[PDB]
């Protein structure tokens, strides 16, 4: 239920922030390495877009007046980091809403159906939602086609 | 390797001067008049807020006329910024006292002396 | 360490000598005015705000308290009887004005009346040093008067030292007392030991003798502010105040002026420190304080409609009694977080016109006036004027607000920590549950792909089997067909686990409105063998899963079940829980301030952490031993071992020893005499732990080859053994004790034609003092021993059900709030009546077609899509159905007319907000 | 020890902000950055006084960023080691005293106070008194501690003072 963020180290004891903000010490085999999601998604009271490492200022909420950096995301939950700020290390916990903006066909066999290319046959190498790229078997060449010319061919 | 034991410090300190804890008050509330005449200004810092209200607790001086007149009475003394600094926002209320705070105080000028500066120090607080 | 050594030898209570201050032997002068002083400040005195009483054991009190109160004060001090003992073994001494509760509290201000007692000796010795060194002086030359500078010391304010009773009033005397011999005390040091700021500037100039010509001494002063009325004269002199002044100048004081001036401070201080001046302002600002608030440019645009000081944003002329529950609190959370201002004053602000609305300063003006119109008389009079309006505004005003200020967030703690221990003791007192035991407890976790796990406890709790789910978070109805088959492969499985393991009660933790489905689901199963009579009646509840979680985060559990994942552990810890709630949450919560992880109150953190852990295991403690403790049981079973400690008079270490020394001898608790011959426990902690203690004689069984006392497995005290085997003698109306007491507690129906009050005067008579009380609970435990007194479990209602899983309360939750959320279809009835959206709470949101937007909706369909997110207006609350009318119009968000917004507090400064937010847009 | 001095910091500007107010941004951002400033060298920051200058900028290659270097008077705070000093009590304990100097935070321990002064937990607020107890120290009161160490914290130097010596305490 809760995730934190290492702010401390000491030889013995840990000094690992949370969510909620506060301090709580663990020892070292407790606590385990969780990834950073390095692309996440979340809300502000703007209601615009915010990402990672984007510089945000806490007009309200547990800190005032306070600017940070990101560096891992919670569904309602951030890390700001910082330089200037003795208290945690420099890390600090702000909720996101009170932040404010400061493959299927991969592979298979396709025959042009449509356009200058009828007739062609050649193998997906990567296709995009409206267009895929196909290399032709005959011309040693690949080549964009918009997916609705094309017609995988059965066995 | 800097201290009022022995009077050694760097050279910033050596062109710079000093301020004492009044003027210091007085200058802090006066840029804080400021900031609040701006107007969409960054909040300002807690730690001045800090330093601001500490400042003007310990404020000995009340007006700029008497800063100016305790200025100028430290000034005729052939005394160094440091101590004076020291013995002005101290305000020792007794000879012995100041020596006690300042070692360096003792050994450079004679105890009369330092009475009647001290005592006026006192005469100019209010 | 050692000191756990010494505390398991010394035959106290082990709180009794954990207390900071020893406990100690107390007299009977002392034990009565501790008795008065305990009643006075803790029973009779109303707090300031307006505070509701706690008192939930009950199911205020006048001076007959205090004689109870003394009894507890003996037990206590001299016994060293704990709290739970005295409760619970001497009801007739303490109730009914004292429960157990209010015995906590006197102990508490019994240690309150140590210290005060304590500081009142220090102050004491070093009054009489000074009147000794200041003696000193006039014992050389008593021919020459005392200098003006120079006070006397006498018995007057030796006896006013003697006659505080607060803390307060014992700082009053301190100042009053440093501010004339405060100066002279190093001197007073010196003298002994060889034997063996502004002030001084006004003394050393001389301006106190001036002082003492303004008219009153600063005693008389108070005393005409106590009386309301010139009950002294003001002494008028011939010459002018400043005619005066120039004898006085100096070069300190030059000018007369100047002269006047600091004349005019010392008079103000001296008012100031005046202890009955400061306890009479003291109480006309009890009476009279007005707390004002103004927001900071910062709450100016952060306190909004849903921040938690957005009712008392702006506070105007609020009398501090107004106050309520934790308000204070909250407005001092507010002003720490630079939101808002907060001032206390006695006189009203923007009210000028309003009757009577002289200030304070003005109604005591004529307390220190002289009624002339002489011209040297109205200079002093000015003098005078000037010396009161700066001893008030500078020293009183600012003093007593303070205090006021620190009174009033005290107060609102006090709230905070009664509430957190309301809501520990209903936790505490939910019985085992009674099916109409082996347990299954279901644990599911919010996510899709997550399994469902299932543990079974037998009856002591230990886990047998389990069961794992990977698809019953799937619905048995989803239009998928693999989905409804692993559903049902699922269903059969558990259909199968159920059938042959027989779980007389499953409890499913409340994760989600998911916990629901489960709970069909479930429920669908049972219903099934009973339809076929293959299996009886299975109970099923839904239980909140905030303590199996916290078992789960605890290593404890992982050290318990290392191979076992989190999600069966708490499903272990709900069906304990089930089981035994006490024993559940004091395994759970530890010596590591776990407990602290429970929410007890939202504000729970801005109270005294100490008071809150002292109340919260106050709680344990009178659970504890009300329910008893099976010293057998814990060793068999480790994980309940935890009681021990909380049974009374043992706590933590001579807990652990006790189950050292019986692990050691590879034994069982026999008997209660076991504590004493075999364990070497002393005979005070014997008593206060004996009765809490019990011993299973029948589990016992033959196999102890030892005596075995039958009234051990009752609440019936080692010292009235011998009553109960009388009672039951005269029960069976014999004409030998051990057969009687038998045959009784198998036919206990003839105890009701006992006469438990004659038995009560021949005790009396024989010198036992009066004990109806005890014998009519000695009755009822033969009646039924160990009788469990908890209230019996139910299965929650609706909105403890919309609580758990919603995580929601009506405070959070509440027509008019302003929330988010998603739209996930458009409800139907072509035709349609609105937008259908889930809250992230599980809340189904619906916004009906015409709320849907300020201007007439033809087709919702442009209008909001699928995912789409929409700010709405709460317009109600279905909390059995989970669901919530929203409003996401335009005009509504706005709420000009303010009929969403919750109400703002009665005194609201409306015409501050306007003309600040006024003052913003210009 | 509060002090002033005129010292210089150099400023990176974004072109974005290379319009009719430059000098106006360029002295906002000063103030954002020095302001409250805590260096093992210059002590801590208090106030910027002015500035003395703004000197030319130049163009960074390949970086549209403009250096400008900028001399400033500003006030600031270097305690020292061995220096009486006014000192406000801000909480006390049995553990050790809490004071505050400006920004610098400082403290007390059972050594440093003499040995006249006595723990006293069974004080509601923990206090340092003797026999006589003709000073008592508690919160908020003015004590006149001569610090004896210093450490840079973060960015953030922080001492630690002493009252061992005569007549240090309050008046």
């Amino acid at each position: 239920q809760t995730v934190g963020v290492i702010v401390r180290l000491e030889r013995e004891t840990f000094q690992v922030l949370n969510m909620y903000g506060k301090v709580v010490t663990v020892r070292h085999q407790a606590v385990t390495r969780k990834k950073d999601n390095r692309f996440a998604v979340a809300l502000d009271s703007e209601q615009n877009n915010i990402h990672v490492k984007d510089i945000v200022k806490v007009i309200d909420g547990p800190h005032s007046g306070r600017e940070g950096e990101i560096r891992h995301l919670f569904r309602s939950f951030a890390f700001l980091h910082c330089k200037k700020l003795v208290e945690n290390g420099g890390m600090f916990v702000c909720k996101t809403r009170h932040l404010v903006l400061a493959n299927e066909l991969i592979g298979q066999t396709v025959r042009i159906s449509q356009g200058p290319y009828k007739g062609y046959i050649g193998v997906v190498k990567d296709a995009t939602e409206s267009t895929a790229r196909v290399e032709l078997h005959s011309t040693c060449q690949t080549i964009s086609v918009d997916r609705q010319r094309l017609t995988t061919v059965g066995s | 390797e800097e201290d009022a034991s022995q009077l050694i410090f760097p050279k910033e300190f050596e062109t710079a001067e000093t301020l004492l804890n009044s003027e210091v008050h007085m200058l802090l509330e006066h840029r804080k008049q400021q900031n609040e005449s701006a107007e969409d200004e960054q909040e300002l810092s807690e730690v001045f807020m800090k330093t601001l209200n500490y400042t003007a607790r310990f404020s000995r001086f009340k007006n700029r006329e008497t800063i100016a007149s305790v200025r100028s009475l430290l000034l005729q003394k052939k005394l160094h910024k440091f101590e004076l600094a020291c013995l002005a926002n101290l305000c020792p209320e007794t000879a012995e006292e100041s020596k006690a705070l300042i070692p360096s105080l003792e050994g450079r000028f004679e105890d009369e002396e330092l009475q009647q500066i001290l005592d006026d120090i006192q005469t100019k607080r209010s | 360490t050692d000191q756990d050594n010494e505390i398991r030898a010394t035959d106290l209570p082990e709180r009794f000598q954990l207390r900071s201050i020893p406990v100690k032997g107390a007299e009977d002068d002392e034990l009565e005015e501790e008795a008065d002083w305990i009643y006075r400040n803790a029973f009779a005195t109303p707090t300031i705000s307006l505070q509701e009483s706690c008192d939930y054991l009950d199911r205020r009190k006048g001076p007959s308290t205090i004689q109870k109160i003394k009894e507890a004060l003996g037990f206590m001090r001299n016994q060293h009887f704990e709290v739970p003992f005295i409760a619970f073994y001497r009801k007739e001494y303490v109730e009914p004005e004292l429960h157990i509760n209010d015995l906590w509290r006197v102990w508490q201000w019994d240690e309150k009346w140590t210290q005060l007692r304590i500081r009142k000796e220090n102050l004491t010795r070093l009054f009489e040093k000074m009147q000794a060194y200041q003696y000193e002086q006039i014992s050389a030359d008593p021919d020459k008067p005392l200098a003006d500078g120079i006070r006397a010391l006498d018995t007057t304010d030796m006896e006013r030292l003697k006659d505080v009773q607060s803390m307060d009033e014992l700082k009053d005397v301190y100042n009053h007392f440093l501010l004339y011999y405060g100066r002279d005390i190093p001197k007073m040091q010196n003298a002994a030991k060889a034997s063996r700021d502004m002030y001084t500037i006004c003394q050393s100039a001389g301006l106190d003798g001036l002082a003492k010509k303004f008219g009153l001494t600063p005693e008389q002063f108070g005393e005409n502010l106590r009386d309301s009325y010139q009950r002294h004269e003001t002494e008028q002199f011939p010459a002018e105040p400043l005619e005066l002044a120039k004898d006085y100048v100096c070069s300190q004081f030059p000018t007369p002026e100047a002269v006047l001036e600091g004349a005019r401070y010392m008079v103000a201080l001296q008012i100031a420190r005046e202890p009955l001046v400061r306890q009479v302002l003291r109480q006309t600002f009890q009476e009279r304080a007005k707390l004002n608030i103004t927001p900071t440019k910062k709450g100016r645009k952060d306190v909004d409609e849903a921040h938690y000081a957005y009712s008392f944003k702006y506070l105007k002329n609020k009398p501090v009694k107004e106050l309520r529950d934790d308000q204070f609190l909250k407005i001092c959370l507010a002003e720490d977080e630079g939101l808002l201002t907060t001032d206390i004053s006695i006189d009203l602000k923007g009210v000028e016109g309003y009757g009577n609305d002289q200030t304070y300063f003005e109604e005591i003006k004529q307390f220190y006036y002289r009624d002339e119109f002489s011209h040297q008389v109205q200079e002093w009079n000015r003098q005078r004027t000037m010396a009161i309006e700066r001893a008030l505004q500078q020293f009183l005003y600012v003093q007593m607000a303070k205090e006021l200020k620190n009174k009033l967030l005290a107060e609102a703690k006090e709230y905070v920590i009664k509430a957190c221990s309301r809501k520990l003791y209903n936790w505490l007192r939910v019985a085992p549950y009674r099916p109409d035991i082996r347990v299954l407890g279901i644990a599911f976790s919010s996510a899709r792909d997550h399994p469902v796990f299932c543990a079974l406890v037998n009856g002591e709790g230990e886990v047998t089997d389990f069961l794992r789910l990977p698809h019953f978070t799937k619905r048995r109805t989803a239009w998928r067909e693999e989905e409804r088959e692993k559903k049902a492969q699922d269903i059969e499985t558990l259909k199968k686990f159920l059938l042959n393991k027989k779980p007389h009660v499953v409890t499913v933790a409340g994760e989600n409105r998911d916990a629901q489905m489960l709970i069909e689901d479930v429920k669908r199963i049972v219903h099934e063998l009973d339809q076929g009579q293959q299996l009886s009646s299975i109970g099923v509840e839904l239980v909140d899963n905030e303590l199996a979680i916290l078992y789960m985060n605890s290593k404890k559990s992982e050290a318990e079940f290392r191979d076992y994942p989190p999600v069966l552990r708490q499903a272990v810890s709900l069906a304990r829980r089930i089981q035994d709630p006490l024993i559940e949450f004091a395994q759970v919560c530890s010596s590591d301030e776990d407990i602290l992880c429970l929410k007890f109150h939202p504000l729970q953190e801005h109270v005294v952490k100490e008071e809150l852990l002292n109340a919260l295991y106050c709680e344990f403690i009178n659970r504890v031993n009300e329910v008893g403790v099976d010293v057998n049981r814990a060793i068999a079973h480790p994980y309940s071992q935890a009681l021990i400690q909380y049974v009374c008079g043992l706590g933590p270490r001579k807990g652990t020893h006790l189950l050292k020394i019986l692990k050691q001898n590879n034994t069982r608790l026999e008997s209660r005499t076991q504590l004493v011959t075999m364990c070497h426990m002393g005979p005070k902690v014997f008593m206060n732990c004996a009765g809490f203690l019990k011993i299973d004689t029948a589990s016992l069984g033959d196999s102890t080859d030892s005596y075995i006392e039958v009234l051990d497995g009752s609440r019936v005290h080692p010292e009235t053994y011998e009553w109960a085997r009388k009672m039951a003698v005269d029960a069976l109306e014999y004409d030998n004790p051990a057969g009687a007491l038998e045959e009784i507690l198998e036919n206990p129906e003839r105890l009701k034609d006992l006469d438990l009050d004659a038995f009560a005067e021949e005790l009396e008579r024989q010198g036992y003092g009066d004990k109806h009380i005890t014998l009519y609970d000695i009755r009822a435990e033969l009646s039924c021993r160990y009788k469990d007194l908890r209230t019996a479990y139910r299965s929650p209602n609706t909105e403890e059900i919309f609580n758990m899983l919603t995580k929601e309360t009506p405070e959070t939750f509440y027509i008019g709030k302003l929330i988010i959320c998603n739209v996930t279809g458009i409800a139907h009835r072509g035709q349609a009546i609105g937008v259908k959206t889930r809250l992230d709470n599980g809340v189904t949101g619906f916004i009906p077609t015409k709320f849907l937007s300020d201007k007439v909706v033809k087709r919702p369909e442009e209008r909001v899509k699928v995912g789409m997110t929409v700010h709405c207006r709460i317009m109600k609350i279905d909390i059995e159905k989970f669901s919530a009318d929203l409003t996401c119009r335009t005009s509504d968000l706005m709420d000009r007319n303010n009929e969403w917004k919750l109400p703002k507090d009665t005194y609201y400064d409306f015409d501050a907000e306007a003309a600040d937010h006024k003052q913003e847009e210009d | 020890m509060f002090y002033h001095i005129s010292l210089e910091h150099e400023i990176l500007l974004h072109p974005r902000y290379f319009g009719p107010n430059l000098l106006n941004t360029v002295k906002q951002k000063l103030f954002t950055e020095v302001e409250g400033t805590c260096t093992g060298k210059y002590g801590f920051v208090i106030a910027v006084t002015t500035i003395d200058n703004i000197g030319a900028g130049v163009i960074q290659p390949g970086r549209g960023f403009v250096l400008y270097p900028v001399k400033y008077k500003a006030i600031v705070f270097r305690p020292f080691k061995g220096e009486v000093v006014d000192a406000v009590v801000t909480q006390v304990n049995k553990v050790g005293l809490f004071t505050e100097i400006g920004p610098m935070s400082c403290f007390i321990s059972r050594h440093s106070i003499p040995s006249e002064m006595e723990f006293d937990p069974n004080s509601n607020p923990p206090c340092y008194k003797t026999m006589d107890e003709d000073i008592v120290i508690q919160q908020d009161d003015e004590i006149r501690l001569k610090i004896v160490g210093t450490r840079v914290d973060k960015n953030d130097i922080f001492a630690i003072g002493s009252l061992m010596d005569d007549y240090l305490g309050l008046v």
